[PDB]
C-alpha cells in the first residue's frame, strides 16, 4: 500500500479564494482544451495559481 | 519528529514547521554542503490570529 503525498503540498487557501469563479472559469476552461482541442499554450501551469 | 520538514523551495505559502525545520544548503565560504535545523516554540496567543 501507499503513503500520503500531496497533504503536505497543499496551501489552505481562504473561502472566498477556493469558491472564486475565476479559478473554477480557468481550470474548465483548460479541461476543454485538452479535451477537444489539444493546444499547450503556457504548457507550465505555474502552481503558484 | 526529529527531522521536521526539509525545505527545498516548495509552494509559496506550504508554512515551514511541522514543529522543525532542517534543511541543507551550500556555504559561501567554500563548496562544502552543511544542514541547519530551527525548533520554534509558539507563545503569546500564537493560536489566535
Amino acid at each position: 500500500e501507499p503513503e500520503d503525498y500531496g497533504s503536505q503540498q497543499w496551501a489552505a487557501p481562504s473561502l472566498s479564494g477556493a469558491a472564486s469563479q475565476t479559478v473554477q472559469a480557468a481550470y474548465q476552461q483548460d479541461l476543454t482544451m485538452l479535451g477537444r482541442g489539444g493546444v499547450s499554450k503556457n504548457l507550465r501551469t505555474a502552481n503558484s495559481l | 519528529k526529529y527531522l521536521g520538514m526539509l525545505q527545498n523551495g516548495y509552494s509559496d505559502s506550504t508554512s515551514a514547521y511541522v514543529d522543525n525545520i532542517s534543511t541543507g544548503l551550500v556555504v559561501n565560504n567554500e563548496s562544502k554542503l552543511e544542514a541547519y535545523k530551527i525548533t520554534r516554540v509558539k507563545t503569546d496567543d500564537y493560536d489566535k490570529n
